[PDB]
């Protein structure tokens, strides 16, 4: 899994 | 305690990249990014260890630990390519030439360097999308020219 870009 | 262990991710990356060497370790470096493929649990390790050494206020070890990151990379192996061109990893790299995060307190070397090596990685390693999206965004927000 992985998370969200950051902004 | 892992660092007690000389082969250990842990001890090999705080000699590659020891604030305290006076010229690159490349023994070190070469040796971390091997001993990087040897567990399925070794290239999650290398980028979360990376990550911290690549924000540290101290310039050198920061520099050093680029240079480590660089040289993993240029390695064929794609795991690690894969753990990098996460947003796990590449959201870190984010928040050191960000200014509104550490951008404001890191030196344009570090920056510089951050931003030289997403762009290879945008046009060597295409397939890795979400390095592509990162430094699309940053392009976007006026950190990359």
């Amino acid at each position: 899994d992985d998370i969200s870009l950051l902004k | 305690e892992p660092a007690m262990e000389p082969e250990t991710l842990e001890a090999r990356i705080n000699r590659a990249t020891n604030p305290l060497n006076k010229e690159l370790d490349w023994a070190s470096i070469n040796g971390f990014c091997e001993q990087l493929n040897e567990d399925f649990e070794g290239p999650p390790l290398a980028t979360r260890l990376l990550a911290h050494k690549i924000q540290s206020p101290q310039e050198w070890e920061a520099i050093q630990a680029l240079t480590v990151l660089e040289t993993c990379m240029k390695s064929c192996g794609k795991r690690f390519h894969d753990e990098v061109g996460k947003f796990r990893f590449l959201n870190e790299l984010i928040k050191v030439v960000s200014p509104k995060y550490l951008g404001s307190r890191t030196s344009e070397k570090v920056k510089n360097k951050i931003l030289e090596l997403l762009y290879s990685w945008t046009v060597g390693l295409p397939e890795e999308v979400k390095i592509a999206e990162a430094y699309q965004m940053l392009k976007k927000q006026g950190i990359v020219k």
